[PDB]
């Protein structure tokens, strides 16, 4: 060791640095090879800044290590690595499980390990992080139960796409600040939670290609403000409910590919912001009188319309208990 | 036009082109300051 440092505080960035080259197993792109000496701030992925601690001294505040393909994995060593908030480390090929040593990143804001071959449980150290807004953990593989704990934290945006999580959605959803939450090509077994509406600020939201089920709860009618709603590939059953005309700013909605049954609402349907509302490949004994004209964007396909075409053998549309499910007594609608 | 609960499903695309700055600040880098938030909700600002 015959390297001194602009401050204390960058000398074990490159310590965490130098260990985390070392386990960089591959980068075709060389984006590593300027990892050498100890201007750190010169680095490619680093980025420096004032620390908001003193602005005399300047500190390692983000790392961005976008798609640039990198396998390896994340050392403990990493927890000397403080004062990151950003840590754009997307569609690189990095493994092994998030390191318990990183709680450290108590100023970490965002947390990007999206499209990754991460394979563990849930990261329960990802929680300890307060100042956490941005979360996503799409395109790996986590296995097990979503905990509750996620939701009860003052998050922005939560990312869950592509996954194994087995579990049920907690009853905790409701209390999450949470703008944009995606569950999409996820193993999330149960139903919708009765909580939803404890939302006011929820944007946008998916549930494309999962293993739910259950009547719909009503009380998803609270999203005044919300843009984004999608159900599609779901074993949902039932009836839409008459409630949903709350959502007075939705922008585009799909329920395709689910098992739903009952009557399509002309109210809500002609909303001025509404776009590509899609109810294909379902169950609609209900009629869409105002719910294909063109001046928006409906799909009416597999849907038992005997008035439109592109509808399903009537042996097939209803061939079993044409009563729906009746959405009372249930466990996921009501009493 | 620009839905990101949509593009999440595409595990190659991120929220901001330009490199270091932070996703709620993707605007012109005169200083790249990672320590700066612009937007506040991660829909008005997309880009
Ligand atoms: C209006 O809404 C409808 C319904 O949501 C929408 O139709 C859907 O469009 C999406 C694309 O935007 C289709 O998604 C594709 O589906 C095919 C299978 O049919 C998949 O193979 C595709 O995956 C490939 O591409 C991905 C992205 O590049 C890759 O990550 C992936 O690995 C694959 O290479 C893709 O998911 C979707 O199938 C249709 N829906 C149906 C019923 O087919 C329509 O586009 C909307 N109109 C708009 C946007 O104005
Ligand atoms: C949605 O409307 C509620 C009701 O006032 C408000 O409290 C909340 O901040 C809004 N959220 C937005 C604009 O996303």
């Amino acid at each position: 060791l015959d390297l001194k440092f602009a401050n204390n505080r960058l000398k074990r960035a490159y310590i965490a640095l130098q260990a985390w080259k070392k386990a960089f197993y591959s980068d075709p792109f060389n984006t590593a090879a300027n990892w050498v000496g100890p201007d750190v701030c010169s680095y490619k992925g680093v980025f420096c800044a004032p620390a908001l601690d003193d602005p005399s001294v300047l500190v390692v505040a983000g790392i961005d290590l976008n798609h640039a393909d990198i396998a390896g994995y994340l050392p403990p060593e990493l927890g000397l690595l403080t004062d990151v908030a950003l840590f754009h480390v997307n569609s690189n090929r990095f493994c092994g499980v998030i390191p318990k040593s990183l709680s450290k990143l108590t100023l970490m804001y965002e947390f990007d390990v999206s499209n990754n071959r991460f394979v563990g449980p849930f990261p329960t150290v990802a929680l300890s992080w307060p100042s956490l807004k941005f979360l996503d953990i799409r395109y790996n593989d986590f296995e097990g139960k979503l905990p509750p704990e996620i939701f009860d934290k003052d998050l922005d945006a939560i990312f869950l796409n592509n996954n194994r999580f087995e579990s049920t959605i907690p009853e905790t959803i409701g209390k999450s600040t949470a703008s944009v939450v995606t569950f999409a090509h996820n193993k999330f077994s149960g139903c919708i939670p009765k909580t939803i509406g404890q939302m006011k600020n929820l944007n946008e939201i998916v549930f494309i290609g999962n293993n739910l089920s259950g009547c719909l709860p009503n009380e998803i009618g609270s999203l005044n403000n919300v843009t984004v709603f999608d159900a599609s590939s779901n074993g949902f059953v039932g009836s839409l409910p008459s409630t949903l005309s709350g959502l007075a700013n939705v922008e585009q909605m799909d329920f395709s590919y689910n098992k739903f049954t009952g009557f399509v609402t002309d109210n809500i349907c002609k909303l001025p912001k509404l776009s590509n509302f899609t109810f294909s490949y379902n169950f609609f004994n209900g009629e869409a009188q105002s719910c294909s004209s063109q001046e928006k964007q409906f799909d009416d396909t597999s849907n038992c319309l005997q008035n439109r075409p592109n509808q399903k053998s009537a042996k097939e549309c209803l061939p079993v208990v044409s009563r729906p499910v009746d959405c009372s007594k249930d466990k996921c609608a009501g009493g | 036009r620009r839905y990101i609960g949509y593009d999440a499903l595409k595990k190659n695309n991120v929220p901001c082109s330009r490199r270091g700055r932070s996703y709620y600040d993707c605007k012109k880098r005169r200083r790249n300051n990672p320590y700066r938030r612009g937007c506040s909700a991660i829909t008005h600002c997309y880009r």
